Parts: structure tokens; C-alpha cells; sequence
RNA sequence: CGCGACCUCAGAUCAGACGUGGCGACCCGCUGAAUUUAAGCAUAUUAGUCAGCGGAGGAGAAGAAACUAACCAGGAUUCCCUCAGUAACGGCGAGUGAACAGGGAAGAGCCCAGCGCCGAAUCCCCGCCCCGCGGCGGGGCGCGGGACAUGUGGCGUACGGAAGACCCGCUCCCCGGCGCCGCUCGUGGGGGGCCCAAGUCCUUCUGAUCGAGGCCCAGCCCGUGGACGGUGUGAGGCCGGUAGCGGCCCCCGGCGCGCCGGGCCCGGGUCUUCCCGGAGUCGGGUUGCUUGGGAAUGCAGCCCAAAGCGGGUGGUAAACUCCAUCUAAGGCUAAAUACCGGCACGAGACCGAUAGUCAACAAGUACCGUAAGGGAAAGUUGAAAAGAACUUUGAAGAGAGAGUUCAAGAGGGCGUGAAACCGUUAAGAGGUAAACGGGUGGGGUCCGCGCAGUCCGCCCGGAGGAUUCAACCCGGCGGCGGG
RNA sequence: CGGCGACGUCGGCUACCCACCCGACCCGUCUUGAAACACGGACCAAGGAGUCUAACACGUGCGCGAGUCGGGGGCUCGCACGAAAGCCGCCGUGGCGCAAUGAAGGUGAAGGCCGGCGCGCUCGCCGGCCGAGGUGGGAUCCCGAGGCCUCUCCAGUCCGCCGAGGGCGCACCACCGGCCCGUCUCGCCCGCCGCGCCGGGGAGGUGGAGCACGAGCGCACGUGUUAGGACCCGAAAGAUGG
RNA sequence: CGACCUGGGUAUAGGGGCGAAAGACUAAUCGAACCAUCUAGUAGCUGGUUCCCUCCGAAGUUUCCCUCAGGAUAGCUGGC
RNA sequence: CCCCGCGGACGCUACGCCGCGACGAGUAGGAGGGCCGCUGCGGUGAGCCUUGAAGCCUAGGGCGCGGGCCCGGGUGGAGCCGCCGCAGGUGCAGAUCUUGGUGGUAGUAGCAAAUAUUCAAACGAGAACUUUGAAGGCCGAAGUGGAGAAGGGUUCCAUGU
RNA sequence: CGACUCUUAGCGGUGGAUCACUCGGCUCGUGCGUCGAUGAAGAACGCAGCUAGCUGCGAGAAUUAAUGUGAAUUGCAGGACACAUUGAUCAUCGACACUUCGAACGCACUUGCGGCCCCGGGUUCCUCCCGGGGCUACGCCUGUCUGAGCGUCGCU
């Protein structure tokens, strides 16, 4: 269990620190999984979600194999409006439904070059993991 | 509570000619506080009775002896089956009460190799029974970060940790205990004696020259005994059907003379 | 009002005691400040003694403890002298000194020097630079016998 | 009868600096009550406390004996334990009340004035040159000013010191950098940033699940990680995290060596000759306060007013005498100690929206008072607004349909939704106000699987099945007993 | 032993409404006396009052026991729990207890039986023992004449129970002695590196919270008293600063 | 037509002011304003003081008290 | 020397079980017992729970002398309880108690100081009250008129509801 | 027969108890232990596309730069933003900036009025008007300059 004394397990400060967190961090808070052949090609397991990649929901309502690109990623309700994850109101508009990014599984990645210098360091300290436990 | 609490209002009582209850009220206008009783107990608002102080006397001291004595007996009663079967600790499998493995368990480093020396040692159901017993509390401790509980798995007793440590204590229930710091806290966990017990060798062997033998004392205690019985054969059966005892008893009177209806 | 047996009590709560009440909920973490800061220090002089100088043999003052013997402030300016060692230089090398201690007796007297001698014997002085010793110690004897003497140097004993 | 030097003063928007005000929990200096207790009350107590005023710092103050003791003596201050509710004070009433010794935490010592010696050796400022900037220093030059003999600096301070001799020992100081260690330390010294294990497997429950069952090989997988939080339920393996003498990057700080630039100057022992101290202060009288201090503990006002083998103290006033002990009237000083304010954290057998801070919320807010000041009430739709499109009556509020949702018998002060109180419906009753205790009766609502009323032990008879009943043989396991 | 039993009836004294007979004034409170023409109370919800600290006293439980107690400090990777627990012993300093008494100087708790000596002078030098005296009660325990036994008797084998009497006597109680300190009265001795305005001793009364083969210490709990806001609410007032 | 009425500006502040005087007035407060604090002031006096069953069960009397609406004391009570 | 039968009820949480006898008022007050009740902590129930926790409602079934408790039905939608110990801010009808809510009173008192309104039309869902017109009245220049100071602070002016 | 009244029950109201929840308190502990004339604390007024409060900020005004990060902010709109001839947002925060009162500083305020020195304009150097910038408080130390005295003296 924690051991390090200048790491809270409160539950109100836990609560409060993610209720109240910067954005920068919300952007943490809001990772998803990697599918099963993306965390085999990189050495990667969790990813954070971004505006351009497609994911597949696997609880709740809309579960289900189909891919569907992530049209936003609203922060300050920490969901995420995937493409066809919407419902008709009552006028007959479709609304997006925001569901959280850690009910999705990323299938591809939207890659730039953030995107893989942070998966390569994520990759350099997971094998270094493997190697110290050895 | 706060030493403020409920006494920083400048309230004054209104007088009696008011058709209004002596309390002390709020003075002023304009608010809803105005006129409202205030410093009371009864009042809302107020201090409440006798507010709790800091000075509470929370702490005890308890004789050295006594602390000494209770450990003997929570030791004592760790190695009778009846005793830690009531506690319930599922030593059915268990090839020996006072569980005692080889040295090598000190050295341990993975969990894994902690949860098979567990299972070859036939203690794993009582870890399966804290996996069982894992939930919920009810109340505020809820809100007061006693959120989950559990009960209480064997107590590893062991004399150096070189890795022992480490290798358990992700096992839920599963306390480690030194030797030579034994707990009473541990020991007995809820006040009753009879904790499941497993034993280093070296703990084991220590644990003579730790408390003492009744005919040398304690090597590392410097002025400790083991305590005496005041009662050397507890078998009430045998000692009752001695012949010793029947010899010199009078004839038992089992018959039962009830109410005689008076005709 | 008394009633029946009793003792005539006098509680000195008559003064606003409830604004001066010292808890004691600090106790255990000024242990451990304590502890820290004794290690601290004992690690900062790293092979001088942890406890501290060397204190004089002194006898308790008043007719209820003269007949026992406790660890005094520091060695006396005539005890240094019949020692022969300065007064500015003790201080430096370990040797508490008190200045404004007398000695009435030559026992005591005795005895302390007696002390300083056996210490002035047991100390291992590390030259100022290691390249050079000029008049130090032997580096054979300084290299493996140096270590942190833990407790009191050369307890005073009855 | 002008020009100079000094002294004592003045002015300046002169050149360069410095103080003010805030906070004030803790600390230092003053000032300072009454409620209260004494069963009244005046001394006393409350209390040297509240309020008032001033001044600081990260601590402050104190502090290296004009000490304690009376011993075989101890040895600065501060804090803890104890001494001790004691010695003592007290309408000797109520009440108050220390210290020494002892054991510990910490531990550290020193500097002037004076007396002396040294050609003022001393200091500040302004220029110019170089090395530098990171808080402005070093080195150098000035027939450049000024301060200062009405006393600057070096030696030196009660533990004695100085100077001469004689003897002995050369023994090695502190600063700011160049490169690099041990990488500084309970295994990073600190600050910051980014990362690092393992199920969203099979079958099912559900609105959604984190639920339930399972996962051959001794048991799904990781575990140095089964703290916690989030996520549509209640998650070690979904996510952030958690563990780790785990990883990477950036920045900061004191630690040793060779060298750099400058300072950097003799220490001890013996003998001889010298030199040695703080004054309207001590002390005394008296007055007022204060203290446990009692023929006066401390402080202060006024008056008197010192001495130098003297002076102070030695807890009963005084004289004589011996003794012990310190050396006042100048100064500095870390640590242990305090901390209801502040910055940042962690935790709890605490409270859970009339509670806990007054304040869980646009709270010191709204509002009240001329002002000082007084000062609230007020949390909860749902997983998701999917926040009710559209039709219809009405001028609209408001409705009836329809629709969303698991649920609107969750519809924007919306979780649950008690009681008091009210409307309607149903049943019953009613001229001694209602209501109540005891005893019945009637009616009503429900309950009883009520409605031909229990099971089961043995034996008898009948009609049927089936291994096999006993006894022997083999094997295993127990109980009891054994010189 | 009888009757009755499914869409109509059977049982359910509790529970809903109603009827009748008997009984029935509204609670709280102060009070000799409350239904009172005595006071508070329209109704409902939530809140609301012997608490904590310290100090004593006695009782009870625990541990150790002429001791007991580490509470302050220190040592154990510094720390999930753990601010816990464990340990110290030349850390027991100290506290309380083990000694009292006097204002103080001070002094400070062992006697009984048997012998030879002075004068066994109301007694001094010894010896031998034993080790807190005795009287009356006194739980328990010990001895115990005599009895209780078998199909029977002359004659012993082993112990069980009742038992008049007798004995040792716990604790505790009453009483009598004894000892220690203070203080009176009387009186004769002894001691010496200080011959003294020195020191010690005896007998008989009397004052003491004493002795007379210890019972305390620590912890916990209860009750009672007390100081504190002190079970809760309540003055008229007084003071300080604005 | 007057010791007249009145605006604004000023001065006097709490044991103080101001008063052709009534203890009048001093921000609806005056035989001592208002505000905060000491302060939860003290009360021998009034009011209240929260679950059940079982067992036992009173006193209003003595003595002393600036004692007479209160205490201490003995008695009566309960518990061990 | 039990044996054609190989056999023979229950009990004894010893803090348990059984027997016999007498007794039972109670304020102030004392004591004991509480498998009475509330909240939290340490143990324990391989406890309960989205196939439905707490809470609340109930002409439902019962238990206990009682404090109270258990069970059925409904509503609700996420947590809760038993036992052994521990610890309290632990039980309400009262306090002219505190805060909040709600009754009867009660569709009641009342909407009565300063003479007074009326006709038609318009707008409009709607007119005693608005607007226009006509009439009858009042203030009667020390005004119910026209303008300022102090004070207020946007009330001023249009448009709309 | 109805009304009315009472009791009980179903439903509906009124009300907001209960229960469950908790980004709040309270308590304890730890480590630091830092304001200001280089202008604090406090106050006032301003500042957003739509903005009243709260929050943030200062005429560069819900923020600039820089560094870290790495695609959002979001109630609506708008337009950015090759993420490499550099970048949304957030965090950090060392650069820059920081209105008016306030110790508050030219004098004064329930208002307002100066003086001195530079610069620009109307002037078309001479001093009037306008604007901009910098100064102008009290006390006090060191030094400087200018001084005063029938203070003490020297020389003439
Ligand atoms: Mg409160
Ligand atoms: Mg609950
Ligand atoms: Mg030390
Ligand atoms: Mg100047
Ligand atoms: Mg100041
Ligand atoms: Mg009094
Ligand atoms: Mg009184
Ligand atoms: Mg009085
Ligand atoms: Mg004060
Ligand atoms: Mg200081
Ligand atoms: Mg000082
Ligand atoms: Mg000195
Ligand atoms: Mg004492
Ligand atoms: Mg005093
Ligand atoms: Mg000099
Ligand atoms: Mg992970
Ligand atoms: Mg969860
Ligand atoms: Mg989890
Ligand atoms: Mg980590
Ligand atoms: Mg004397
Ligand atoms: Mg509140
Ligand atoms: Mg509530
Ligand atoms: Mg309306
Ligand atoms: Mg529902
Ligand atoms: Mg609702
Ligand atoms: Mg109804
Ligand atoms: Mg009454
Ligand atoms: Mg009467
Ligand atoms: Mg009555
Ligand atoms: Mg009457
Ligand atoms: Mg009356
Ligand atoms: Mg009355
Ligand atoms: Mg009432
Ligand atoms: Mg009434
Ligand atoms: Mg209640
Ligand atoms: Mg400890
Ligand atoms: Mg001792
Ligand atoms: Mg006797
Ligand atoms: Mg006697
Ligand atoms: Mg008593
Ligand atoms: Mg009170
Ligand atoms: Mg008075
Ligand atoms: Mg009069
Ligand atoms: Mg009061
Ligand atoms: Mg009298
Ligand atoms: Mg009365
Ligand atoms: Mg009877
Ligand atoms: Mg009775
Ligand atoms: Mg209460
Ligand atoms: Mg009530
Ligand atoms: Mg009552
Ligand atoms: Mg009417
Ligand atoms: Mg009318
Ligand atoms: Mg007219
Ligand atoms: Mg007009
Ligand atoms: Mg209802
Ligand atoms: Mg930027
Ligand atoms: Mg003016
Ligand atoms: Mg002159």
C-alpha cells in the first residue's frame, strides 16, 4: 500500500484534486486503454485521449466492435463525443453523448510528434522496468 | 470542538417583561439572527455542553508486568486448536498448531513464493476468508476514510527481515511481527487471544531466552519471569473422578421430592 | 461544603488555569526531532565521540549526595596545568575545561588528572592535512582504530 | 579694524543613506481593573490577569556569577522530571507559594573601557586604473578631502596580563575560483517536469454495471504495487495513481585534491621586573508598588551619599570577631524551548447541513444602525438534459394528449419525502364536549394452502422388488491394555 | 362420545369502527394540602440539560509484593497501521511505602525461662536457651474412652462414620502487661585523650496521627465531596476601551 | 415686536455634558447614553432536568452557625 | 462369574439445571438486572444487499411484564445489521425552552380623516378605476399651482410586458 | 334522506423531518517561518464580444513575456492553432508592467491650488497659453556648501 507520507489518501482531497484539476492534468486524468494490437506494436498500455482518433466503446449503452473517430474531447466534463455515439432530442436534432474516455479502447492512433515522443518514452520506461525486474 | 464555538455573538438577555424566555438573544435588526436565543446548549446555534476539550485524558499506562503477562497469555493461547479455531482462523489442514517453517521463509523477496509457502502450508484458507470478509463498512467511517474492512489472517512472526517483509504484507490480513517486539495489539487482535500463529525457526528458538523457562529468566528482559499458575492441573474432570476425591464424598441425593398436595 | 471524613483540599484552579494548559500531543514527534537532530550531529563530527566532550569526576555538593560521584561541566584550570596541557588546546581536541572550578582537595585533583591521561592515552588525533602528519598519529593506527565512540566518554562510575 | 583658527549653533529640493505603517499566535518593556471567592465586606483573592500603550524576531528574552552552598562541595543561560502543594506568605481566614541539591534535553564561549607600549599604527569619503558584477568587494595610485590626541587601531580583560632574559618546539591560518571525484546522503541534499505491473477473458444479472459463477496444469494475471480517487454498482488488474537503495531531463546549494589572486606572522615553559579595573553607582533612610521572602524579595521616586587588604552575599533587626564565596554599577553569544497569526502539507475511535467555523452555497455576503458595531438564511433532477418535439382548449397562468428515461407516482428550490394541518373518497357513528380503563357484543379488513384434518416407532397380515443378512477370508483405520 | 364442514361458512380474547354496563377531573411543578378560581403547556418536527480535568476518600478487579512505579529521558530503517508497540537497570534520579515523636535542639520502637554472686538491696557483671508476652472468647484442625458392621459365637487381623471429653489455637474483639518519642515527680548510679553549667542510665504518672514478625505500590472501574462555566437557562449590577 | 420663530455652520461627551431646574435633555434609551469586551459575571432564589423492570426505602427532629427560603452535625436510608 | 436379546429417553450454556418454603404498597433517595434503545472503534459472523440497503408508510402476522423487537405488503434506490469487547456530544412532553413549520380564531376584524361623481367612445380576452370628449364638483394664489435648498440616486424620458 | 362533526383507512395536498450522500469544518501533528518609502496591509475605481456577483487582473487590465507541456477553450459566437523559418490550452513564474487613495510624501481635501527644471506646439525666444516628462513630506546620520555669534583667541 502508500507508503509515502507527503501523498494524500484522504478521499475529500482526493476528490477535491481531481474535481478542480488544471486542464493539463484533466488531459491525464482522461486516458484510455490502447487495443490489444496497439499495445503490441508499442510497448504502451494507457494512452491520453486526443481529438483525432478513433475508439471503440466497450460499456454502457453504446458498446460495441464499430470504430468511431473522437469528434471532442470536452475537458470540463471529462467526457469525450465520439462520432456516431448520439441520440435524437426531442425536436429531432442529434445531440452528441459524452462518455468517459476510460469506457473506450483507442484503435488507432492520431500520430504527430508529441504523440510519438511520448509513446517512445513511455515504451524506454517500461522496458527498463522489464529489465530491473528481470 | 472550537473554544469559539457559539459564544461570539455579544448576545444579552432581554429581561423578562417581554413575554419572551430569559435566554440570552442576538441584538440588533435587519437579519433573521436578530432576537434569537444564543450561548445556549438548548439554543441553535450555541455552545453546546460541557464542548469537548483537548485534555481528555486519552492515554493509559498499563504495568510493564501486566503488558508482559498479556503476552504470555495471548502466546499461550495461540497454540491450543480450540482457542484459534474460535477465533476462526481455519487451521484445519494445518499440520502443527504452533506453525514453525525454516529460516529460508526470512529471505523471501516475491509475493508469489509468500502466497505458495501459504498454500503449501495449508494457511491459504484463511487468507481465502479475509478475500471473503473484504467489505463495506457501515456508517461515517465511510466518510471518515474507514471506508473498507476486512478480517484479521495469520500473524507472521519472524526474527530478521531479509525481504520476509516485503514478500508478504500485499497479502490482505497477513501482519508481520518481530520477535522481539511482540504486540499485544497483534497479538489479540479485538482483546481475544487466539490469532493463527506462524513461526520462524529462529523466532521460535528465540522466544525461550526472550520470556524465560519457570526455572531460568528471560536472557533479554533483564528482570522478567514467566508468571506462575495458581492452579497447576485445570482437568476439573480427572480431578473429580480421582479416587482421591470419591473416597471422601457422601452418597449423591438424586431423587427429587416434589409438593405433596396436602389431602 | 465538607462532607463527613475527609482531607481539606486546596485546588489551585482559582486563576484562569484553562488559558495555560501545556498538552503533550508533541511529545513523540519532539523524540523523534531530538533523535534525528542527536544523529545529525553525531554524522557532522564524524569520527569525534557523539556524546560530547570529556566531563570531570565531580562529587555531588550537599550532605544528601556527597557520597556519590557525577560527570562535572568541564576539567579545572589547575587539573589542566598539573596535566599539562593548555587551556586554549583542550578545547580543541575534546577536553571540556572549566575556569571558574576550584579544587579544595588534592584527591580530587588527583584523580581527575588521572583521567585526562588515561584520555590524553586513548585519543586518536587525525593530522590537520592526511598528506602530511606533522605531529598527529600514526596513519596505521588512525586508518582502522578511528571510530564514533557512542555514549558518554569514559563514564563516570561510583 | 579687517583677515584668520577653533568652539557652539543654523539653513539647503546640497551628495549618499536610514526610520515611519502593517501583522502580532509565540516574545520583550510598561500600564493595569472589576466581576468573582471569602457564604456579608474593607486587607486578601481574582491578578501583575482582561482591557490600554510601546518594541521585535523566526524565534524572542536570558546568559557566561558581585551564583549556589556549608558539602569529601558544585559551576553561564534556557527547557523537562522532581523537589512541592513543600519552606514561607495569609482578616495565619478564604486562599497563595518558590528555590537549592538530584536526574535529564542541549551544551560554547567570549569582547571592551580602564592600566600600559607601539612615530594615529586607525577609520570614512571622493576621484582614476585593473579584476569582477549578481547583494557590489579585492588590488593599485592620488603634494585628494575629511574623522580622529576632548583618543582611532594592534597586544590585552580578572581564567590574570605585559616586557625582558634563559630553555624548548617550526609545528602551517583563514578567504573567492579553475577541472574532477566520494557524486552531497538510511542509501537525490533540495526544487521542478515526464514516465514505468497486471482481465475490460467466458457465461450471466442490470438502465448501466465495478455484481454472481468460472478460468486444467495447485490452481486467470501482477503483486517490493490488495492506499486512495475517478469511471452509468459495489474495481488490485478500465484510468490516474500506489510500490520500488525505479528511469530520463532541467535548475540550485555547502562539502577535498594540484594550482590560481591576495592577505598570513612565533608559540609554549621557568625566572625577574612591572601593571591591574566600570560612581549621583553601591550603600543607608523614607515612601509607593511588588514577591513565598517573613524587623522589609525585587523595582522605582525623593533625601543622604561611599570605599579600596575594599565592596556584595552568607533567608531574624544590631555590635564585635573569624570564615566561606563572588568581583556589581560596560557589551556580545548558537543549541535544547514557545507558537489559537502566515505559507505548504499529513492525519483523526471528531461533526455530518438546526450539526461542524458565523460562513460546505456570489459569507463577514444580503440586511440593520449616524457610528462604534451587529450579522443571517441558503447543499442534493438524472448515468446522460435525453430539460418534454408535435396536436389541442384558453389572452395567458394553467391543462389534456403525446414523447424522453429504469423511473417524471425524478419536470429546473426537481434524491427520499415523516408529523402537525387540509381536500376528497370509503366505512361507521353522533341530544349529556371529546378522549380514557375494565368487560363483552355487532360489523368490517385481513390471516390461516381451514374446509372431511397430524405424523412415526415397533409388531401382524397381504401383495411386490433388490442388493445381499449373519458368519467366515483379505486389507485399511481407530479405541483400550500390556511386567 | 356426538355434530359440522369450500365460493358459503370455520377459528383468530390482539388489531379498525361502533354499541352498551361499571369505573373514570389535566398533565408537569412547588407544596402540609392541586382537578383547582395557583403557575407553564394551541399543535407537530428536529435540537435540548450531572460533562471533562485536577485532587482526595472508601469500595471493587488486576499485576507485583517490603517493595512498587519509567509517568521524564534514551535506544530500536522514522513515519500505512506505528504519535503504536518493544527495550533500558550503573537510566530507580525521584515518588509513595518500609518509623515515630517533639515547637525545637534532638532522640528513636524485644522480651521471657532456668543459675550460681553484691544484700537475687524491687536488683547491677555474666552464662545457657527461645525469639514479640499473657488472660477470656475464637472458624478450622489434632487426639479421643465409648459406639455403628456381615448366618453366629471363644479369638486378632486393615482401614470408614458417629463420638463425651481433651489439645494446638487463624483472623478479629475485650482486657492486662511490655517498648519508642514529648512532658512532669522521685532517686541513686555509671562513662571519659575533652572532668564538664559534659554525656548515659532507672522507677512512677501522663501527652502521641506510634511499636509489638510489615502491606504497600502501580493500573482500571464505581460512588461521594471539592476547585474549575461545573447539570442547563436566568439578574439588578461592577470594570476596561471606544 | 419679542427673554420671538427658524435653516445651516460651529462648541461642549458619560459620573461627563447641558439645564429660566422637570432629575429635564443628551439619536423612540437617562436617578448615569450607546457599543464591544472582562463574561458562560454571582445567585442560599424561580423554572426545567430525556429508557424499562426488580429490590430496599425516608425526613421535616437534636446541637452549632449574622442561623430563620441555607448549611454543618447527629438521627432516619441504601449499598458493600 | 449378567447375556436366546450386546441393549436402554432427557440431562450438566455449573454464569447451567432442578427442588422446597415464605413473601410482593411506595414519594425523596439508593442499588441490581436489562438477549432495552442510539452513534462510532477493535474483533468476529467464508453475515446481508441492485433478484433491492437505509429511511418512511401500513384496517397485515406475532413475541416480550416492559423498555422494545422480529416478520409480511408498499414506497425507496446504496448501503446495513447480529454477537464479544471498547468509547460516548447516547433516549424528552414540559424549561413564558431554541429553530422551523402548521392550526382554530376566520373568509372574521377590517379595506369609514380631509364634500363627488356621471355619460359616451376608443384600445383591449377582460374596464367602477386606463385614455379622449362632455358634464358636475374641489384646491381657491398662506393652493391640491409654478420653481429651488437638504436628502434620495436614475425614481427622469420613450418603447414593451 | 342530506348537511355538519368525530374516528379510521386509500389517495391527493401543505411541510421539509428522517435516511443516504459531502470539493466543508473542527482537532492534532510536521516542515518552513517571508511585509513596507524599490511604496505594505487595507480601500476605491476600472478591465471580458456577449458579464451583475464571486474569482482574476491594472489603461499591456478575466492578463504580456519566458519556461514546461502538448491540442484545446466552451454557455453562445468568432477567429485562430503547418504542433518545424515553433504551438491551442493549462501549469509554472525568474522578464516586463503594475490606475487613484492609503505610513502616503508639493499644499489641501465631503473642494481644489502651487512652485522649480527640461521637451514639444501656438510662439515664430521673450516670455504668455496648451500638452508631456522629472522633481518639490517629516525626522535623522555621515560628508559638502553657505553662514551667525559684545563665545574663546591670534595677527594687523
Ligand atoms: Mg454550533
Ligand atoms: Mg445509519
Ligand atoms: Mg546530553
Ligand atoms: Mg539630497
Ligand atoms: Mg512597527
Ligand atoms: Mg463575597
Ligand atoms: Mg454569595
Ligand atoms: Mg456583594
Ligand atoms: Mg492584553
Ligand atoms: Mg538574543
Ligand atoms: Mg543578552
Ligand atoms: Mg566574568
Ligand atoms: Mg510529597
Ligand atoms: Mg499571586
Ligand atoms: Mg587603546
Ligand atoms: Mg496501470
Ligand atoms: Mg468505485
Ligand atoms: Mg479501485
Ligand atoms: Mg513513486
Ligand atoms: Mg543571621
Ligand atoms: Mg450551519
Ligand atoms: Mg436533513
Ligand atoms: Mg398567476
Ligand atoms: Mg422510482
Ligand atoms: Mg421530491
Ligand atoms: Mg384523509
Ligand atoms: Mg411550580
Ligand atoms: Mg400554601
Ligand atoms: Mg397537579
Ligand atoms: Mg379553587
Ligand atoms: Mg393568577
Ligand atoms: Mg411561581
Ligand atoms: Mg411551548
Ligand atoms: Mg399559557
Ligand atoms: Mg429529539
Ligand atoms: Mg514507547
Ligand atoms: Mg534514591
Ligand atoms: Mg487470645
Ligand atoms: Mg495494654
Ligand atoms: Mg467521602
Ligand atoms: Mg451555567
Ligand atoms: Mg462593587
Ligand atoms: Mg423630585
Ligand atoms: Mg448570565
Ligand atoms: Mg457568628
Ligand atoms: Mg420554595
Ligand atoms: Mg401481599
Ligand atoms: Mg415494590
Ligand atoms: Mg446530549
Ligand atoms: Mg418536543
Ligand atoms: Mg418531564
Ligand atoms: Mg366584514
Ligand atoms: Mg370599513
Ligand atoms: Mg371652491
Ligand atoms: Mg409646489
Ligand atoms: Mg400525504
Ligand atoms: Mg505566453
Ligand atoms: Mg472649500
Ligand atoms: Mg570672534
Amino acid at each position: 500500500m502508500k507508503f509515502n507520507p507527503f501523498v494524500t489518501s484522504d478521499r475529500s482531497k482526493n476528490r477535491k484534486r481531481h474535481f478542480n484539476a488544471p486542464s493539463h492534468i484533466r488531459r491525464k486524468i482522461m486516458s484510455s486503454p490502447l487495443s490489444k494490437e496497439l499495445r503490441q506494436k508499442y510497448n504502451v498500455r494507457s494512452m491520453p485521449i486526443r481529438k483525432d482518433d478513433e475508439v471503440q466503446v466497450v460499456r454502457g449503452h453504446y458498446k460495441g466492435q464499430q470504430i468511431g473517430k473522437v469528434v471532442q474531447v470536452y475537458r470540463k466534463k471529462y467526457v469525450i463525443y465520439i462520432e456516431r455515439v448520439q441520440r435524437e432530442k426531442a425536436n429531432g436534432t442529434t445531440v452528441h453523448v459524452g462518455i468517459h474516455p476510460s469506457k473506450v479502447v483507442i484503435t488507432r492512433l492520431k500520430l504527430d510528434k508529441d504523440r510519438k515522443k511520448i509513446l517512445e518514452r513511455k515504451a524506454k520506461s517500461r522496458q527498463v522496468g522489464k529489465e530491473k525486474g528481470k | 470542538v472550537s473554544e469559539l464555538a457559539g459564544h461570539q455573538t455579544s448576545a444579552e438577555s432581554w429581561g423578562t417583561g417581554r413575554a419572551v424566555a430569559r435566554i440570552p438573544r442576538v441584538r440588533g435588526g435587519g437579519t433573521h439572527r436578530s432576537g434569537q436565543g444564543a450561548f445556549g446548549n438548548m439554543c441553535r446555534g450555541g455552545r453546546m455542553f460541557a464542548p469537548t476539550k483537548t485534555w481528555r485524558r486519552w492515554h493509559r499506562r498499563v504495568n510493564t508486568t501486566q503488558k508482559r503477562y498479556a503476552i504470555c497469555s495471548a502466546l499461550a493461547a495461540s497454540a491450543l486448536p480450540a482457542l484459534v479455531m474460535s477465533k476462526g482462523h481455519r487451521i484445519e489442514e494445518v499440520p502443527e498448531l504452533p506453525l514453525v517453517v525454516e529460516d529460508k521463509v526470512e529471505g523471501y523477496k516475491k509475493t508469489k513464493e509468500a502466497v505458495l509457502l501459504l498454500k503449501k502450508l495449508k494457511a491459504w484458507n484463511d487468507i481465502k476468508k479475509v478475500y471473503a470478509s473484504q467489505r463495506m463498512r457501515a456508517g461515517k467511517g465511510k466518510m471518515r476514510n474507514r471506508r473498507r474492512i476486512q478480517r484479521r489472517g495469520p500473524c507472521i512472526i519472524y526474527n530478521e527481515d531479509n525481504g520476509i517483509i516485503k514478500a508478504f504484507r500485499n497479502i490482505p490480513g497477513i501482519t508481520l511481527l518481530n520477535v522481539s517486539k511482540l504486540n499485544i495489539l497483534k497479538l489479540a487482535p479485538g482483546g481475544h487471544v487466539g490469532r493463527f500463529c506462524i513461526w520462524t525457526e529462529s523466532a521460535f528458538r528465540k522466544l525461550d531466552e526472550l520470556y524465560g523457562t519457570w526455572r531460568k529468566a528471560a536472557s533479554l528482559k533483564s528482570n522478567y519471569n514467566l508468571p506462575m499458575h495458581k492452579m497447576i492441573n485445570t482437568d476439573l474432570s480427572r480431578i473429580l473422578k480421582s479416587p482421591e476425591i470419591q473416597r471422601a464424598l457422601r452418597a449423591p441425593r438424586k431423587k427429587i421430592h416434589r409438593r405433596v398436595l396436602k389431602k | 461544603a465538607p462532607s463527613r471524613n475527609g482531607m481539606v483540599l486546596k485546588p489551585h484552579f482559582h486563576k484562569d488555569w484553562q488559558r495555560r494548559v501545556a498538552t503533550w500531543f508533541n511529545q513523540p514527534a519532539r523524540k523523534i526531532r531530538r533523535r534525528k537532530a542527536r544523529q545529525a550531529k553525531a554524522r557532522r563530527i564524524a569520527p569525534r565521540p557523539a556524546s560530547g566532550p570529556i566531563r570531570p569526576i565531580v562529587r555531588c555538593p550537599t550532605v544528601r549526595y556527597h557520597t556519590k560521584v557525577r560527570a562535572g561541566r568541564g576539567f579545572s584550570l589547575e587539573e589542566l596545568r598539573v596535566a599539562g596541557i593548555h587551556k586554549k588546546v583542550a578545547r580543541t581536541i575534546g577536553i571540556s575545561v572549566d575556569p571558574r572550578r576550584r579544587n579544595k582537595s588534592t584527591e580530587s585533583l588527583q584523580a581527575n588528572v588521572q583521567r585526562l591521561k588515561e584520555y590524553r592515552s586513548k585519543l586518536i588525533l587525525f593530522p590537520r592535512k592526511p598528506s602530511a602528519p606533522k605531529k598527529g598519529d600514526s596513519s596505521a593506527e588512525e586508518l582502522k582504530l578511528a571510530t564514533q565512540l557512542t555514549g558518554p566518554v569514559m563514564p563516570v562510575r561510583n
